[PDB]
């Protein structure tokens, strides 16, 4: 059963934009790329195909300074296929990801990841999905960051 | 002080000590994976994942063998000195329900 | 009426030198610790040996920066 993947993005504040266009190393690549005039929740839809749904994770962060978190998936099994939805929320994001984002700015970058041990090489995903930019200055001075 | 302590060979008095220095290894039980690695057999990684050249940057690449490893959790203290970190696709796997202890880059 | 149950101890401070009828006392403000720990910790820690420490559970800290 292949899955239906979205990301429910409840910013509190300016959200941003959403960038998937460069072109990198096209690993089982995105089939769909989306979005919702929302207003609340700019969810994103991406409905793609994978090998092996059993580690299931997006990292939401800066790869190149090695800040990104981990978020786990909300799957819904309706007979059809999976349906793989992950909130992201604005708020609760830790700290160093915004101040870090905010003084410098570089894109944050949303990578998921699919896979298994069973499958053989190169049939799992990891692959970049969109580039969120950082709008509002809703950035202390003085943290431990 | 050097200490090691592996899946299924963690001791406790050494994990309180580092617990104490705002260290968090991973308990019995825990191991790490990675699926995107160019090792089925054990583990292995790159010096692409060094981290403070001061100690040792390799002047041409280089991987190292780990096989059942762990992963631990660091505080934000001036005096811990991070080496080497698990590669960005791993995972800590446990036998029973417990939570992940690490993932990706934090392990 | 104080009883010892109504001071609670110092654990940033040390006393030095208390005169011989207690007017005047002088504490040294102790030096942090090498590890990096608060000195509250250290003092929880040497005012108590359990031998069930704690669960297996894990630290809600912050992203490593």
């Amino acid at each position: 059963h292949v899955s239906f993947p979205s990301t429910a993005g409840k910013s509190r504040v300016m959200i941003g934009k959403v960038e998937p266009r460069i072109g990198i190393d096209e690993t089982v690549p995105t089939t769909i790329t989306v979005e919702d005039p929302n207003e609340v929740i700019q969810v994103n839809f991406a409905i793609e195909s994978t090998n092996k749904p059993f580690q299931n994770t997006l990292l939401i962060g800066l790869p190149n300074k090695n800040l990104e978190m981990a978020f786990e998936p909300e799957i819904k099994d309706n007979g059809k296929l999976s349906m793989y939805k992950y909130r992201i929320d604005l708020a609760k994001l830790d700290a160093a990801l915004l101040q870090e984002a905010s003084r410098s700015p570089e894109p944050i970058k949303a990578t998921l990841i699919l896979a298994s041990s069973t499958a053989k090489p190169k049939e799992n995903l990891f692959r970049e999905i969109l580039q969120l930019n950082l709008n509002f200055d809703v950035d202390h001075s003085d943290s431990s960051l | 002080i050097l200490c090691m302590s592996s899946p299924g060979a963690v001791p406790n008095t050494i994990r309180l000590f580092l617990n104490e220095l705002g260290i968090y290894p991973s308990p019995k039980g825990h191991v790490i994976r990675d699926y995107f690695s160019p090792s089925s057999e054990e583990l292995v990684v790159s010096s692409n994942h060094l981290l403070n050249k001061y100690v040792y940057n390799a002047r041409k690449s280089e991987d190292f063998v780990f096989g059942e490893s762990s992963a631990a959790l660091l505080e934000n203290r001036e005096q811990i000195v991070p080496i080497l970190n698990a590669p960005r696709t791993s995972f800590t796997e446990s036998k029973g329900k417990c939570n992940s202890w690490t993932s990706g880059s934090q392990g | 009426m104080i009883t010892p149950l109504d001071v609670p101890p110092l654990d940033y401070f040390d006393e030095v030198f208390t005169s011989e009828n207690w007017m005047v006392r002088i504490y040294q403000l102790k030096k942090d610790d090498a590890q990096g720990r608060t000195l509250r910790d250290v003092g929880e820690l040497t005012r108590s040996s359990t031998k069930t420490r704690r669960s297996i559970k894990r630290p809600e800290l912050g992203l490593r920066v």
